[PDB]
This record gives structure tokens, C-alpha cells and sequence, in this order.
């Protein structure tokens, strides 16, 4: 009970967990994703890789999400993307099956929850004048 | 009924597939290390579990990537030397007749000649000691790459040693490496892991022989984009090595003519008692033994009752037709011919000789216009190396017969680096989702 | 400081006997006990951690039991290899405290 | 695989400063590990001298043996060294240098435990 | 009104419409604005629209607007920067004629936000204090 | 402009599949469309048979064909295919490739409407 | 016009002899020298 270290599971190694294990340590993969011609293309990839976590950002901000590493929002589930109770979803199931299952429904989405809080933002705006 | 509302999770474990430039990290040399990053004397190794990946040696692009850096790491490396422009001349030959074997005769040539000097006015007369396919006849001789291009002198300093180097993805990516033994480099892996980076490689360069290469940890290995063509080669990697001896007895001297204003060309000036040729020793009963190792695994895909021929090269270039390599800064080339020798039916000390070939006008890769002068060693040169794989080619293959023969292969330098990076593969995470759950905003 | 008091201080069995040794406490330290076999001129090894898990790579004839105060160590099938030492260490509470050692080596004729 | 190696010399005197040092190779030092000094003498068996936390420093001593101990620790050359004031005869004994620690998940169940218990080294004490 | 498709405007399409019309599509122009000798320049410019961006979003956060497209403030309006009302400015105007016309009262009212944030800050903390 | 040109084979026995692709140029297949096939035979005129949506993949039928037709849509040629099964003697027409969509602003009004219609291929049943 | 800012109560702790702007400048004065010399006349006739 005294005197005994621990040390803990770090990067990937939880991906073959259920979604619920899996949703519980978002925090070690959301760090990793930041840290004469040879150095150009090392310059090229930092560069590249600023790009893309600033694009993520972008993204999650707009969604009015920003800030935040689970962030559930207004727009309901339609039922037509998939058919599966919350039992078989997050306690059968990985996070890489369930991204192959839902890979071709992602943009609609997207467009719905950006327009949702742009919705939302308007009415806010409405309600703060009275 | 359902009411599931949408929720955005980020730092989702999942990753694609994706093609990136990775760096270095190792621990004078032609492979440069002073612009590698220091490696971690701690590397971290994460065993996925529950993780099925897919593989595919064949279609892997850090073997491109290793081959275009270690082809601009040669040309760098040759940059700030000497150019033999100078040395385009009529050359004025004899035979060499001064305690030679009978294998030995004509294969140098004591040449003398005119060569320039420190200043613009006075001239000097040299002369060296070339070998037989280094000057082709115009009593007069020249150089058989004077009318193609000039050749640069590699400098003396710079060490042809093989170095291990590591190659580590950017942020953002990861590397998958395969676990599963018996893995024959397509298809679905179940044991993987994610590593910061690879193990050390050392670029060696061979053809019909992988030299201080990697063994397999259970059995011989047989891989092939597609056994049933013959026009793919097939790559063996055995389980024990094979120990070859191998050396160039003569003893050579080394002398510096200044051509110009600190420009030196070394040549050979003399050799020092008997004269004999290079050659290589190779067990035979190890031999005999991985032989019949590989016909037992070549047996499982071409039939348990086929009759296995071991055959020489079909022909071609210089290089391509023998076992190439370079020791000791000295570019051999063997006669591989006592060794794919024999015939294998369904059902002491002594070690075989193989005689070769020294060069010194080199065209490393496959490119016309760019060739390179090695200076002449001092001295007589062993070296001892392991041979852990093969790269065999089927001959023919047709239905008229029920007889294999397979012969050696080689020529394209990318199959080397394959048989290292087999396990390997580069991913990249995606760390956004979308999940159903009950909340509402 | 807790005390860790072993039983019997020496004791002899053949190849394949039944073999049991107990380890007692002056205060009660939970399940945190930990039984390590030493060798002469080798270093402790460990045999039974928390008190009732295997090592991994132990052989299967080492076991432990008990809680609280009283712990048992038991060698079902005694074998050549298995004549040493054996160490109960408590780390439930500092100071580290180990036994005085329980010695098994081979019995034969007197 | 972890590998400790005790270094330090052979031979002290009485009232002097007794020094070892245990470097690690396979883990680095700076995580969050407890590396012991522990030390066994004819007589009095194996006894535990004390601690040191590799990422915070923090340290714990036998409380027998009082002050006359203290503990550091190198990250740059990955090693811990023990500084023993005060030596006397009833100090010559083989010290060993461990580490004991789990391998769980975050907030789950465990997977493993390790403790690798390096060969150790004689020390004795005499003028 | 079923299988028809709908194609909606573009980038700027809306640089004539009003401010009140060109105020609901702010999205469209938002996510435009992140995405030898040769590539230097090419990495020069991605650099600075990066530090550009980056510069942005700084100014944004530090008036207490971090990860808002539209939020209003505390600021009053002061009547010497500009003396028309709502019905002359949100719906006979474009977003270019205002730029134009209050294009010399900016920093001053950046001054007045960074104030009136770090005001509100300090107050915010004062009350939590209980 | 917008474009769309048919191809694929004339002339197909009875009971085999009919395959034709449509290519378009001047737009891309991934916005937001519905890619429509018809076809016009002696006596009964147009006829609809089904479309595809390009950004979702999501296909309608005619009820009266039934099962008998596949849509797909390939992105990197900008094309879509219709797959016709168990053709009879009845399916011997002309067939087009259309779409109709409206361009229009976000929340506002409707700027212009755009059908194109292209020119279609003649199609025969028989071994 | 340049800008320079007093601090008060600061006591800072100073070392010429381990100073790393000494290399950067003979690094770049070097760098510089080489430069300027690039496009030149090379004087290789001249040993006679
Ligand atoms: C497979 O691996 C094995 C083992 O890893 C390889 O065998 C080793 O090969 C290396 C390189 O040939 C060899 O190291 C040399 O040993 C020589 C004998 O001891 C040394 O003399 C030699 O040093 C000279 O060369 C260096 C550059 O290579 C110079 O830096 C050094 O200063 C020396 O050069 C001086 O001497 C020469 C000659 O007099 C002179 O011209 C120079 O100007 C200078 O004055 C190397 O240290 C190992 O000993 C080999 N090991 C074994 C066990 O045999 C094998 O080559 C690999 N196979 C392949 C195909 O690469
Ligand atoms: C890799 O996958 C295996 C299984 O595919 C995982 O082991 C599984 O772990 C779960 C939870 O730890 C076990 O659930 C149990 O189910 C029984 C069913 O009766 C229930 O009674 C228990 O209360 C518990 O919920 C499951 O049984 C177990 N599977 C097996 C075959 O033992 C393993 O955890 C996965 N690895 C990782 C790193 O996640
Ligand atoms: C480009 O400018 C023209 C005119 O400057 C714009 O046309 C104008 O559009 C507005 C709608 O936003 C019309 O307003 C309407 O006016 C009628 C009559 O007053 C009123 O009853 C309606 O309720 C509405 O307010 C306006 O009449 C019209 N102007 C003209 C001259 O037709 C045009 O919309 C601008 N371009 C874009 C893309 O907006
Ligand atoms: C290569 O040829 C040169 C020139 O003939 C040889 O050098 C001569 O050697 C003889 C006898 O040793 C001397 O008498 C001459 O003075 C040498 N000539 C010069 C210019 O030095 C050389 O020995 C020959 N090398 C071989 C291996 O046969
Ligand atoms: C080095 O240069 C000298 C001078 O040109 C060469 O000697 C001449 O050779 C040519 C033809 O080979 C003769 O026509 C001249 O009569 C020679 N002149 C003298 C003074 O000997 C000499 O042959 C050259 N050396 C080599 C090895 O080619
Ligand atoms: C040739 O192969 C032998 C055997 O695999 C190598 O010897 C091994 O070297 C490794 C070094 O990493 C040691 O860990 C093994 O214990 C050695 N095994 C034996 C049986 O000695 C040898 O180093 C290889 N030679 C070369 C040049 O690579
Ligand atoms: C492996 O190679 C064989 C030989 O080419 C392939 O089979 C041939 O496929 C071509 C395709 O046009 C045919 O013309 C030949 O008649 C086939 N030969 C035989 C012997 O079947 C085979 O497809 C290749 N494997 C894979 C997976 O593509
Ligand atoms: C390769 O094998 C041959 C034998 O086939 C070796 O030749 C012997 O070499 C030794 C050197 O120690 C001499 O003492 C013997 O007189 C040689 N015998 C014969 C018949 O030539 C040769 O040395 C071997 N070379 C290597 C590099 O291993
Ligand atoms: C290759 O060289 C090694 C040593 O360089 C040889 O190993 C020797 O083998 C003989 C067996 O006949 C032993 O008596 C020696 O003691 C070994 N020496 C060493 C240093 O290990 C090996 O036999 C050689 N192999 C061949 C085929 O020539
Ligand atoms: C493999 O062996 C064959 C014969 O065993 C070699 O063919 C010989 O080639 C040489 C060189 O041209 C000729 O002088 C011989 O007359 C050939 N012999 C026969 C029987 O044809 C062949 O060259 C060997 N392979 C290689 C790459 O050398
Ligand atoms: C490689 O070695 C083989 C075997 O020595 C060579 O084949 C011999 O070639 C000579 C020609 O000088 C013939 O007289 C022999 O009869 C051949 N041997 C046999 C067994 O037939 C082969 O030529 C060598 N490779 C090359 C390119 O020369
Ligand atoms: C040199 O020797 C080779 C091989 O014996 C022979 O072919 C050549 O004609 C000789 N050249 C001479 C003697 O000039
Ligand atoms: C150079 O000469 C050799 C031998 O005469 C010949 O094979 C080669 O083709 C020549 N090179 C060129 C570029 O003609
Ligand atoms: C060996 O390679 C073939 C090539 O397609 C593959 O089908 C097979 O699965 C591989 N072997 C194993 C054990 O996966
Ligand atoms: C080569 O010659 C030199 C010079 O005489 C001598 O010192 C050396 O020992 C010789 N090499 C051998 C292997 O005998
Ligand atoms: C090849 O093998 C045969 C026996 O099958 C033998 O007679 C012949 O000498 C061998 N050739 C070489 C070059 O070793």
C-alpha cells in the first residue's frame, strides 16, 4: 500500500477497448498530436502538422464546442445513420468499428450541428436585447 | 423513442492510412550522421491488443524513401572531392610478369604516362598499376570511362562502413510494427504494436547474398509478391547465418602525385612479394545444411515430389552476374558458381572457394554518366561476414516439366532494403468523433 | 515497526512432499505480504505477491494464503530446485520489515 | 529487460562516508518509482535502509538508523547513490539496490507487477 | 419537391448585400481564411498566414470573444463615431461603406473592449472570492 | 457549361445486365445532386427509372423496375453508373442522364434553376 | 527609435567568458566573408 509505483497505460494501447474504456483517456492522445533540402521537408512537415491541429481547432470551435474534450450537443439522432441501442454501442464495440460503420454519414453532420449553432448563437443574440 | 442526441469526442484512438517523410535518429562516414538526431537511450514500445492490421511488404513506401535518401546521402558525401579530369591520357602499358600465379596473369597493367603538375607550365611523367577492366585498348590504353564522363576521387578520410540509423515519424503519425512470427509479409497481422521508431538498419549493399542482415526467429522464410510468376523475385531469410571468410592477400603501396594546387591523385605504386588473387571461403557442410533447409520450405509451394535445381546466373553486366560487394574500401566481385550448384530428388573442414575480382571504377547505383575512383588500399584485407538470405529467381517454370531450377537474382538495391522494413507501416490519427449519447445542450 | 515473525526457523522434506511455512504479524497489514525464495550466492526471488497471486513464470506448485495476521506459504510438490530460503516482506506501513528466513533443503537418511 | 548495477568501493573505515551508487539501465529513472536501498548482513538478515522518489525527490529513511543517511538521484546518467555517515562495523553487509511497482490501466484493473532486485555488493568496514 | 438539389452562394457573394443579410454567413468567409528558393516563399507565406490567424484569434480572446463569431460586448456606443441609427446602418448599408466610414475610431474602441474585459475580470474574481 | 455524355454498350441479350455510365463535366458529382436516369421508348414515352444522391450515396427506385436497378457514382472519374438486371424486350430505349437543382442564396431568395438533360444513347434487347 | 525599459529591484547574474552571442557573430562574420567572395575571379592561371 506504501512504497509501491504505478505506472499507467500511455498512446494507443487503448484502442482495442470498448468505447466506453476508451472514451475515458482522450487526454494522452490529444497531447501527442502536437509533440539543406532535408531541413525544408522537416520545416514542411511541422508545418503540416500546425496546419491540421489548427484546422481541428477551427473546427471544434465552430460547433461551439472549443475548449473542450467531450462536449455533447442539441441536434438529435437520426435514426437512419444506425439502429443500434446505447447497450450494443458502448460496451460491444471499438472506436475503430464504429468509425467504419458511420464513415459515410460524417458531413451531414457536420453541416447540421455548424447551422444548429449558428441557430443557437442568433437566438442567444435575441434573447440578450430584451 | 430513441432521443440519442449527437456528442463530439476528441482524442478518439483511431488511425488511416497515410504516406509522410520521416527523419533520423541514431546513436567521417558517407552515411552522415551529424545531421541525425540523437536517439532516446529509452525507446517506449505499446503492445495494441486486441488489434488486427493489415500488411503489405510490397507496397511499402518507406523503402522509396530509404532509397532516395540514401542515394542523396552518397552524392552529398562525394561534393568536396577531387575530379579526375586530368587523368584522361594516352597511356603507355606492359604486362606485369613479376611473380605471378598462373590465375594471375594479365590481370595487371603497370602503365605509364604524362600527368600535369602544381604549375601552369611544367609537365611530369608517372607511372601506376591498373587492372585489366579499367583500361580498354585505343600498346596504348585508356580509361573505359573516358568517353562517357569523368570520375571524381572519393576522398581518403571518408569510411565506407555501414552505420545503424533509425527512421522516427513527425507528431501526429505513428508507426505500427507486426509481432507475429511466421508473418510472410501480406496479409492480416493480430500481434501489433506501435513503436516511436524503427531499429537500426545499416545500409549494406550486396547482390545474390544479404550480408550482417536479420535472421528469422523459428524457421526458414520464403516471401514473393506472387509464387506463381516468374518474373518476381523471391526473397529467402534463413534462420542461422553462414559464416564467409573472405580477403585480398596482396600488399599493396599507395603513392601521391600532386596534379595541380593542392589536387593529389594516389596511385599504386608497387606490390611487396607474391602476387595472388582475392578470393572467399564459404563452409561446406553449413552450407549443404541452409541448402537443404531452403529446399524443404520451397517444397511446401511447388509440390511435395518436384525434383529443386540450383543453377548458375543467366548473364548480363558485371554486377548483376556476381556477387558484388565492398570490403575494406576494396569493391570485390565474386564468382557465385560452386555454390548454386547441385540437384535435390524428393525421398568435414574442407570450405568451397570462390575466386574474385577487385574494381576500382565504380557506378554504385544503377546510373550512366556518374562513376567514382577508390583509392588503393595498404596492405593485405580480410573481413569476416554473415550471410542470412538469398535472392533467388525461377527459371522458366513451364507445365512441360516437373523440375524447378532456380537461379540468383539481385541488380535493384530496393529488395535489400525490403527485407528490413517488412514489418513496418506509417499511420495517422484522427482524433475527432461522433458518438450517440443523452445529454442536451 | 512491525514485526514479522516466520515458522519453523528450519525444516527438511523430500522431493515431492507437501511443504508449508507461516509468516505472522504483530498488527493486522491486510493482504500487503509478499513471499521471495533465495538461493545461496543468488538474489531473492519473488513467489507469491498480494499474498495469493502467482509470479508470472513461477511454477504453479508455489501458493500462498491467508490475511490479517497470519499468512501461509505452501509448496505442494517439493522438487530439487526448490531447497533455499524463503522471505515474508510486509510493506504495508515504513519501516520495510522481513522475516528471520525459513531454510528447506533435501531431507535423507539420518 | 531492467538491469541494476551497484558500484562503490570495496573498503571503508570507521566514522568515514560510505557511498554507492545503483544505475539503471531498460527504465528511466525520473518516473514515478520508488528505488530502495536495502542491505543483508550475517546475523541480522535482510534489512531495508530506506527510499527515494525519482520524480519528486521525496525521500524516506529507516527511522533505526536516523540521519546518518542520505539519498540522491542523477537523471542525466540515470542513477541513484546512497551517502551513509557515520560507518561502523555492525555496517558491513551486501547492499542491494530494487524497485518494486505495478503496471495497471488508468482508473481500472491491474496487469502486472515488477521488482528486479539487482546483484548487489559487498561493503565492509574496517581501518 | 422531392430528388431536386440546391446550390447555395459562394465566398463573397455577399460583399453587396446588406450587413444585416451578409451577417448570417459569416461561416463561409471564416473557414477560408486558413485553407528551393520556391518553397522557402511558399513556406514564408504559409507561415505568416498562420501568425496572421494566430494574431486574430489573440485579439478575439483577450476582448473576452474566444470562440465566437458574433458576440456583443459591454462597451456603450459613443455618438461622436457615428451618428446614424439602426434603420440607415442594418439595412441601407454594406459592411464596405462602414469599414470605410468608421475607419478612424478602431483602436480607440479596441482600447475601451481590452479595458472593459480586464474590468470584468477582476470583478468576476472578486465575486468568486465569497 | 454543364455537360453529360452516356456510354456503354448498344446492344445486350436478354436476361444479362445492362450497364451504362454517365460522365459529366463542367460540375462535380460530390455536391449536393440527385444524378437521374430515364428513359423514352415507342408508345410509352419517358419513363423515370431512378437517381442517386452524390454526396450521401442514398438511391431511389421506381417501384414499377423493382429490384432490377443498381446506382453507383465513382468521384475520381466524376461519373455514375445505372446496372439494369434481368433485361427483357420491353427495356429497348433511348436513355438520358439528367439532374435539376436550383441555385439559391442561404436563407433568402432563389436566384436560377438549371436542367440539362443530356443526350442520351439508344439501347437493344435481343440475342 | 529605439526602446529601452529600466527594471528596478532586478539583480541579474552576468558572465562574459560563457557568453553564446560571441559565436553566433564570428559564425555569421564568417559566413558573411565566405559570401561575399562567391562571385569572383579565381586566380588559377597565375601559377607560372
Ligand atoms: C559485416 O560486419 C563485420 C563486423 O561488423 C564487418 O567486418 C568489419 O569490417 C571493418 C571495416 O573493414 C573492420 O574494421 C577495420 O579493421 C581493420 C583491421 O583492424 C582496421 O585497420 C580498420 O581501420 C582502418 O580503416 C578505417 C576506415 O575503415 C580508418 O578509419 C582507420 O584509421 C584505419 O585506416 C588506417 O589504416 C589504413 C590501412 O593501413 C590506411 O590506409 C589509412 O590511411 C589509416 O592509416 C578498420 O577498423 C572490422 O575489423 C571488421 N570486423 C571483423 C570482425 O572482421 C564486415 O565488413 C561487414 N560486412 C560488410 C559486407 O560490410
Ligand atoms: C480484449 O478483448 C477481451 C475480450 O474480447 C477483453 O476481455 C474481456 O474483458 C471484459 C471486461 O474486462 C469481460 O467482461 C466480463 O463479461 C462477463 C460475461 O459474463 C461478465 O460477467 C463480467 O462481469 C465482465 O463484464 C470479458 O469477459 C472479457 N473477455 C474474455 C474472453 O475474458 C479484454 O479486456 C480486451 N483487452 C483490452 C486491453 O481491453
Ligand atoms: C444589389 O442591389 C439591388 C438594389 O440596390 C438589390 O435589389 C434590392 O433587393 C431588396 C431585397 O433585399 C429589395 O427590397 C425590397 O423592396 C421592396 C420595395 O421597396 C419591399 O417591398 C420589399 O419588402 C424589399 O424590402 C429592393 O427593392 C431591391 N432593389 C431594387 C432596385 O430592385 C439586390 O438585392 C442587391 N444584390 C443582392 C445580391 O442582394
Ligand atoms: C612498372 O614499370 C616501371 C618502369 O619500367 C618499373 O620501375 C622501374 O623498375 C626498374 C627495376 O626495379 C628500375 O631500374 C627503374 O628505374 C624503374 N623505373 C622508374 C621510372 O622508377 C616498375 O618496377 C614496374 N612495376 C612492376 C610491378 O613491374
Ligand atoms: C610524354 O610526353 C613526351 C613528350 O611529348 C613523349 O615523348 C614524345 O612522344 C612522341 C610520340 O609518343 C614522339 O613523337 C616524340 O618524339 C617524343 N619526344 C621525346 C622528347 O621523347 C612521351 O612519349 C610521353 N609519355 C608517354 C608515356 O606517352
Ligand atoms: C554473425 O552471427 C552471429 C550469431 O548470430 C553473431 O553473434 C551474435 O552477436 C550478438 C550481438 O548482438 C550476440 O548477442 C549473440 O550472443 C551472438 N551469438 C553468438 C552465437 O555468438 C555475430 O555478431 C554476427 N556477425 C556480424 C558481423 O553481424
Ligand atoms: C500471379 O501470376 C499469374 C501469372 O501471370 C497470374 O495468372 C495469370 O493472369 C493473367 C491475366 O491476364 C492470365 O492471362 C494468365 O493466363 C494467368 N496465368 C495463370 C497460370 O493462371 C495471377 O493472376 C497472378 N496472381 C494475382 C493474385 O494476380
Ligand atoms: C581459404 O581457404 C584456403 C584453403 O582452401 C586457404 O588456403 C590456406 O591458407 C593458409 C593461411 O593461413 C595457408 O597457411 C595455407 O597454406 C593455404 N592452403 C592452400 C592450399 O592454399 C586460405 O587461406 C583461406 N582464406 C581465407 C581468407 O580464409
Ligand atoms: C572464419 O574465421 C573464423 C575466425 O576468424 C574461424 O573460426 C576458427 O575456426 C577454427 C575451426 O577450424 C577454430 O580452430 C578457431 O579457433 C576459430 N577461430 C576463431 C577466432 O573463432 C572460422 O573457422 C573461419 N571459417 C571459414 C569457413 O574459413
Ligand atoms: C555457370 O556454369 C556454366 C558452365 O558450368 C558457365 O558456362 C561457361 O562460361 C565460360 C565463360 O564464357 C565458358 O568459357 C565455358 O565454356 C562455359 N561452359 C559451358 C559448359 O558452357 C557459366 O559461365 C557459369 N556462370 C557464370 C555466371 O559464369
Ligand atoms: C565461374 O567459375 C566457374 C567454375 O570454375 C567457371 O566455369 C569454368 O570456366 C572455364 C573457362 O575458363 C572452363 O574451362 C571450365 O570448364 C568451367 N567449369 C566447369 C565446371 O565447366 C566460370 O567460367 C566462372 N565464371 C566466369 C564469368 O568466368
Ligand atoms: C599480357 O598477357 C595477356 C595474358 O597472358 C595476353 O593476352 C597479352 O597479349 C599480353 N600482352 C603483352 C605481352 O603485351
Ligand atoms: C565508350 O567505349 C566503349 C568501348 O569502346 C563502348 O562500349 C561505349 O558504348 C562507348 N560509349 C559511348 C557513349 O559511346
Ligand atoms: C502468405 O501470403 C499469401 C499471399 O496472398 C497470403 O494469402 C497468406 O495469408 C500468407 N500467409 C499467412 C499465414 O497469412
Ligand atoms: C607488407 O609490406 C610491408 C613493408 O615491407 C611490411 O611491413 C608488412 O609486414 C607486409 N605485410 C605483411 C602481411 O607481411
Ligand atoms: C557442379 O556440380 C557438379 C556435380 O553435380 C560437379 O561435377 C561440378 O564440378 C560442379 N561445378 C562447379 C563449378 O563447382
Amino acid at each position: 500500500a506504501v512504497g509501491i509505483g504505478a505506472v499507467f497505460l500511455g498512446f494507443l494501447g487503448a484502442a482495442g477497448s470498448t468505447m466506453g474504456a476508451a472514451s475515458m483517456t482522450l487526454t494522452v492522445q490529444a497531447r501527442n498530436l502536437l509533440s539543406t533540402v532535408w531541413g525544408i521537408k522537416q520545416l514542411q512537415a511541422r508545418v503540416l502538422a500546425v496546419e491540421r491541429y489548427l484546422r481541428d481547432q477551427q473546427l471544434l470551435g465552430i460547433w461551439g464546442c472549443s475548449g473542450k474534450l467531450i462536449c455533447c450537443t442539441n441536434v438529435p439522432w437520426n435514426s437512419s445513420w444506425s439502429n443500434r441501442n446505447l447497450s450494443e454501442i458502448w460496451d460491444n464495440m471499438t472506436w475503430l468499428q464504429w468509425d467504419k460503420e458511420i464513415s459515410n454519414y460524417t458531413q451531414i453532420i457536420y453541416g447540421l450541428l455548424e447551422e444548429s449553432q449558428n441557430q443557437q448563437e442568433k437566438n442567444e443574440q435575441d434573447l440578450l436585447a430584451l | 423513442a430513441e432521443n440519442l442526441w449527437v456528442t463530439v469526442y476528441y482524442g478518439v484512438p483511431v488511425w488511416k492510412d497515410a504516406e509522410t517523410t520521416l527523419f533520423c535518429a541514431s546513436d567521417h562516414n558517407v552515411w552522415a550522421t551529424h545531421a541525425c538526431v540523437p536517439t532516446d537511450p529509452n525507446p517506449q514500445e505499446i503492445h495494441l491488443e486486441n488489434v488486427t492490421e493489415e500488411f503489405n511488404m510490397w507496397k511499402n513506401n518507406m523503402v522509396e524513401q530509404m532509397h532516395t535518401d540514401i542515394i542523396s546521402l552518397w552524392d552529398q558525401s562525394l561534393k568536396p572531392c577531387v575530379k579526375l579530369t586530368p587523368l584522361c591520357v594516352t597511356l603507355q602499358c606492359t604486362n606485369v610478369t613479376n611473380n605471378i600465379t598462373d590465375d594471375m596473369r594479365g590481370e595487371l597493367k603497370n602503365c605509364s604516362f604524362n600527368m600535369t603538375t602544381e604549375l601552369r607550365d611544367k609537365k611530369q611523367k608517372v607511372y601506376s598499376l591498373f587492372y585489366r577492366l579499367d583500361v580498354v585498348q585505343i600498346k596504348e590504353y585508356r580509361l573505359i570511362n573516358c568517353n562517357t564522363s569523368a570520375c571524381t576521387q572519393a576522398c581518403p578520410k571518408v569510411s565506407f562502413e555501414p552505420i545503424p540509423i533509425h527512421y522516427c515519424a513527425p507528431a501526429g503519425f505513428a508507426i505500427l510494427k507486426c509481432k507475429d512470427k511466421k508473418f510472410n509479409g501480406t496479409g492480416p497481422c493480430p500481434s501489433v504494436s506501435t513503436v516511436q521508431c524503427t531499429h537500426g538498419i545499416k545500409p549494406v549493399v550486396s547482390t545474390q547474398l544479404l550480408l550482417n542482415g536479420s535472421l528469422a526467429e523459428e524457421e526458414v522464410m520464403i516471401r514473393s509478391e506472387n509464387i506463381t510468376n516468374n518474373a518476381k523475385n523471391i526473397l529467402v531469410q534463413f534462420n542461422t547465418p553462414v559464416q564467409i571468410n573472405c580477403t585480398r592477400p596482396n600488399n599493396n603501396t599507395r603513392k601521391s602525385i600532386r596534379i595541380g594546387p593542392g589536387q593529389a591523385f594516389y596511385a599504386t605504386g608497387d606490390i611487396i612479394g607474391d602476387i595472388r588473387q582475392a578470393h572467399c571461403n564459404v563452409s561446406k557442410a553449413t552450407w549443404n545444411e541452409t541448402l537443404g533447409k531452403v529446399v524443404k520450405q520451397l517444397r511446401k509451394h511447388f509440390g511435395n515430389n518436384t525434383i529443386i535445381r540450383f543453377a548458375n546466373s543467366s548473364g548480363g553486366d558485371l554486377e548483376v552476374t556476381t556477387h558484388s560487394f565492398n570490403c575494406g574500401g576494396e569493391f570485390f566481385y565474386c564468382n557465385t558458381s560452386g555454390l548454386f550448384n547441385s540437384t535435390w530428388i524428393s525421398n568435414s573442414n574442407d570450405s568451397i572457394t570462390l575466386p574474385c575480382r577487385i574494381k576500382q571504377i565504380i557506378n554504385m547505383w544503377q546510373r550512366i554518366g556518374q562513376c567514382m575512383y577508390a583509392p588503393p588500399i595498404q596492405g593485405v584485407i580480410r573481413c569476416v561476414s554473415n550471410i542470412t538470405g538469398l535472392i533467388l529467381t525461377r527459371d522458366g517454370g513451364s507445365t512441360n516439366s516437373t523440375t524447378e531450377t532456380f537461379r540468383p537474382g539481385g541488380g535493384d538495391m530496393r529488395d535489400n532494403w525490403r527485407s528490413e522494413l517488412y514489418k513496418y507501416k506509417v499511420v495517422k490519427i484522427e482524433p475527432l468523433g461522433v458518438a450517440p449519447t443523452r445529454c442536451k445542450r | 515497526d512491525i514485526q514479522m515473525t516466520q515458522s519453523p526457523s528450519s525444516l527438511s522434506a523430500s522431493v515431492g512432499d507437501r511443504v508449508t511455512i507461516s509468516c505472522r504479524a504483530s498488527q493486522d497489514i491486510s493482504s500487503d505480504l509478499n513471499w521471495y525464495q533465495q538461493k545461496p550466492g543468488k538474489p531473492p526471488q519473488l513467489l507469491i505477491y498480494f499474498a495469493s497471486n502467482l509470479q508470472s513464470g513461477v511454477p504453479s506448485r508455489f501458493s500462498g494464503s491467508g490475511a490479517g495476521t497470519e499468512f501461509t506459504l505452501t509448496i505442494n510438490s517439493l522438487q530439487a530446485e526448490d531447497f533455499a530460503s524463503y522471505f515474508c516482506l510486509q510493506y504495508q506501513s515504513y519501516p520495510w520489515t522481513f522475516g528471520q528466513g525459513t531454510m528447506v533443503d533435501l531431507k535423507r537418511t539420518v | 529487460q531492467v538491469q541494476l548495477q551497484e558500484s562503490g568501493p570495496g573498503l571503508v573505515k570507521p566514522s568515514e562516508t560510505l557511498s554507492l551508487t545503483c544505475a539503471v539501465s531498460g527504465v528511466s529513472i525520473s518516473g514515478n518509482y520508488y528505488w530502495n536501498w536495502i542491505r543483508q548482513s550475517p546475523g541480522k538478515g535482510l534489512e531495508w535502509i530506506g527510499n527515494i522518489h525519482g520524480n519528486t525527490a521525496a525521500t524516506v529513511y529507516n527511522p533505526s538508523l536516523g540521519s546518518r543517511v542520505t539519498f540522491s538521484r542523477d537523471t542525466s546518467k540515470n542513477q541513484f547513490s546512497l551517502r551513509l555517515d557515520s560507518v561502523t562495523a555492525a555496517d558491513t553487509a551486501v547492499y542491494f539496490c530494487a524497485t518494486l511497482y505495478e503496471f495497471r490501466v488508468y482508473m481500472g484493473e491491474r496487469i502486472s507487477y515488477h521488482d528486479y532486485w539487482g546483484q548487489g555488493l559487498l561493503v565492509t568496514v574496517s581501518a
